[PDB]
RNA sequence: UGAGGCGGGGGGGCGAGGGCUCUCGCUUCUGGCGCCAAGCGCCCGGCGCCGGGCGCGACCCGCUCCGGGGACAGU
RNA sequence: GAGAUGGGCGAGCGCCGUUCCGAAGGGACGGGCGAUGGCCUCCGUUGCCCUCAGCCGAUCGAAAGGGAGUCGGGUUCAGA
């Protein structure tokens, strides 16, 4: 609808029940979740490889 | 007894630049703490076409290091850049196409574009379609550096001022002949009232 | 009183003291606007010699004119 | 004992790692035009070769003796506006039924009693804005043999005489019990200002380079001194 | 105290309230747009009568500078009849004409005879 | 440039041979997130309970906001 | 595109310029304190101290651009 109409409608007509719903498509949300978990685990994998760096040097 | 045409062009108001649809000022990212010491990571949000400018522009998005806010700059697309590819900016930035870093760190025979000609002026040299600049010689003392320019003249510029690596995109724009006066009419219409030139 | 001294001191505009004090004010005045009110007169000697008296209602405006 | 949910979460302030905290920025503020001017006019009093007639007010009286100077003078304050009308009602009854010595303020009254050599100690203020109003004075008290000194602050000088400020204050006469109290001030002052004259006439203040430059010469003055210190050995 | 922002903004200073030692005008000017300078006269048009019989509205020539609100309460005071809606326009000759639609519990005829027009 | 970490001086971390000279003050695989302090210490205010402050975290010191020119441009 | 303030120029009426040589915000939240109003309850009013703020250029500029929301039937010598 035209932008000013959005005052009239209720909430559920303007969004969808999901995290980032109504703003991001679901496909680019599961991609965002899959990303934001794998990057953090890559930080933990390197954090115990750096922990095994100065254990020698 | 009459003011000639080339004399009227400095008054403007008919020979002014047509800047209604121009995207913005194609500059670098200003000097700050990160750019001097470290590197700062930026995403290429998308690539766009600036009317009048033969090169394409690039919307790079950085994360501001002092406020919780994302800052966006308009870069001059080095050829080979694609969206989503990360651009790194600063002294400690790695050397790979599409990366700004001061000339004094880059080695000899490096091919750069969007070069600065005064430290902290956000790029002025070699920023047309397909024009690059080569860093010839260095000088640790005096912080100077000889750089040949797309015209052929070499300029002794300081080493603190930076440039983005690679050649400017849109190269080879001048190989395709204009065939008709219509195409030439449409090109100069996007830039300024100059085209049909009476001898 | 002292005004005779300051009078005779201001006639020595090529001496080291005056050539110091004039090059400072000329720098200081230059970093301001072209028309602004001085609180108290720069030359109290020349002021009273021109009719200035220190009393409520006497005002002094320091202004710069582009020479040439 | 302690709740094990209390976990220390650091913020790594690296380059582009986390956002910098609200650290102090009182060095890079774009100050207003009037403050910016207010300071770099003081740098000019530490850059250019200040002539000796103006440099001579940087050298000032020390603190611990200046507390004696004002306290001695704190009884010699002239009569206030309130005591003036009370000193005119005393005369109002002596018809209906000697003045002690006081201070002397104002340059145009002090110089008129320095030329007559009536003063004993002329106190000046180092911070008068159109400095031309004073600069003749210390060279003239020395000539006619009147002990002078320079006190830091025309405001606290202008607190004895109840005004906003004052430039000079003179001791024409004193009492007898404070007579010798003055004598110990004169000798300690004359040995620093009057007899110390020829040194003051040739003291050029300023010619100092900035701390960002004297550290730049020295980094090349220590490096040059690093070469010739191990060449012979 | 420290500086967090690298800029300098002017501080908020105590700006007092206007407290004059004498009123600039000794007398408050009386409202020249009162209730009688706001309704000049009704209409005696063969169309205005048609407007009275059928649509139950009165037609006045009100002043050129009156709101619909002001016209509504003016009639409500001069003729003690409540107004349902007002419609105004400006005739070409210049004076403003007003169609005062009376409330349905009121009658436009028997109040038109209260003021003579018929 | 939203004048945001300038010059010094101390500090730890990576080396050849415990001081001095040197590198460094923590980010590169991915179209993710990032602010409005965690935590510790020293005090105080309200009937064991409920509410506050300063400091470390975020080193200290300074005179031009940093840069580039400059007694020449310029007027 | 037009055009004030700051600034700059100008013998001068004035001109230049529009973010550029500028202390360019009269706001919001929270907290604290005194105070009033109605069952001074609770909320609202009000000051002061504390707290956070990017604002970025006054203002003008379209009856074809942007711009929430009316349609059906009847009625007049002329208006829907």
């Amino acid at each position: 609808v035209r932008p000013k109409v959005l005052m009239r409608l209720s909430k559920t007509k303007k969004h969808v029940s999901r995290a980032y719903g109504g703003s991001m498509c679901a496909k680019c949300v599961r991609d965002r979740i899959k990303r934001a978990f794998l990057i953090e685990e890559q930080k933990i994998v390197v954090k115990v490889l750096k922990a095994q760096a100065q254990s020698q040097k | 007894g009459r003011v000639i045409r080339g004399q009227r062009k400095g008054a403007g108001s008919v020979f002014r630049a047509h800047v209604k649809h121009r995207k913005g000022a194609a500059r670098l990212r200003a000097v700050d703490f990160a750019e001097r010491h470290g590197y700062i990571k930026g995403i290429v949000k998308d690539i766009i076409h600036d009317p009048g400018r033969g090169a394409p522009l690039a919307k790079v998005v950085f994360r501001d290091p002092y406020r919780f806010k994302k800052r966006t700059e308009l870069f001059i697309a080095a050829e080979g850049i694609h969206t989503g590819q990360f651009v790194y900016c600063g002294k400690k930035a790695q050397l790979n196409i599409g990366n700004v870093l001061p000339v004094g760190t880059m080695p000899e025979g490096t091919i750069v574009c969007c070069l600065e000609e005064k430290p902290g002026d956000r790029g002025k040299l070699a920023r047309a379609s397909g024009n690059y600049a080569t860093v010839i010689s260095h000088n640790p003392e005096t912080k100077k550096t000889r750089v040949k320019l797309p015209s052929g003249s070499k300029k002794v510029i300081s080493s603190a001022n930076r440039a983005v690596v690679g050649v400017v995109a849109g190269g080879g724009r001048i190989d395709k002949p204009i065939l008709k006066a219509g195409r030439a009419y449409h090109k100069y219409k996007a830039k300024r009232n100059c085209w049909p030139r009476v001898r | 009183g002292a005004y005779k001294y300051i009078q005779e001191l201001w006639r020595k505009k090529q001496s080291d003291v005056m050539r110091f004090l004039l090059r400072v004010r000329c720098w200081q005045y230059r970093q301001l606007s072209a028309l602004h009110r001085a609180p108290r007169p720069t030359r109290p000697d020349k002021a009273r010699r021109l009719g200035y008296k220190a009393k409520q209602g006497y005002v002094i405006y320091r202004i710069r004119v582009r020479r040439g | 004992v302690v709740n094990p949910l209390f976990e220390k979460r650091p913020k790594n302030f690296g380059i582009g790692q986390d956002i910098q905290p609200k650290r102090d920025l009182t060095r890079f503020v774009k100050w207003p035009r009037y403050i910016r001017l207010q300071r770099q006019r003081a740098i000019l009093y530490k850059r250019l070769k200040v002539p000796p007639a103006i440099n001579q007010f940087t050298q000032v009286l020390d603190r611990q003796t200046a507390t004696q100077l004002l306290k001695l003078a704190h009884k010699y304050r002239p009569e206030t506006k309130q005591e003036k009308k009370q000193r005119l009602l005393a005369r109002a009854e002596k018809k209906a039924a000697k003045r002690p010595p006081v201070l002397r303020a104002g340059v145009n009254t002090v110089t008129t009693l320095v030329e007559n050599k009536k003063a004993q100690l002329v106190v000046i203020a180092h911070d008068v804005d159109p400095i031309e109003l004073v600069v003749f004075l210390p060279a003239l008290c020395r000539k006619m043999g009147v002990p002078y000194c320079i006190l830091k602050g025309k405001a606290r000088l202008g607190r004895l005489v109840h005004r906003k400020t004052c430039t000079t204050v003179a001791f024409t006469q004193v009492n007898s019990e404070d007579k010798g109290a003055l004598a110990k001030l004169v000798e300690a002052i004359r040995t620093n200002y009057n007899d110390r004259y020829d040194e003051i006439r040739r003291h050029w203040g300023g010619n100092v380079l900035g701390p960002k430059s004297v550290a730049r010469i020295a980094k090349l003055e220590k490096a040059k001194a690093k070469e010739l210190a191990t060449k012979l050995g | 105290k420290i500086r967090t922002s690298p800029t300098f903004r002017r501080p908020k200073t105590l700006r007092l309230r206007r407290q004059p030692k004498y009123p600039r005008k000794s007398a408050p000017r009386r409202n020249k747009l009162d209730h009688y300078a706001i309704i000049k006269f009704p209409l005696t048009t063969e169309s205005a009568m048609k407007k009275i019989e059928d649509n139950n509205t009165l037609v006045f020539i009100v002043d050129v500078k009156a709101n619909k609100h002001q016209i509504k309460q003016a009639v409500k005071k001069l003729y003690d009849i409540d107004v349902a809606k007002v419609n105004t326009l400006i005739r070409p000759d210049g004076e403003k004409k007003a169609y005062v639609r009376l409330a349905p519990d009121y009658d436009a005829l028997d109040v038109a005879n209260k003021i003579g027009i018929i």
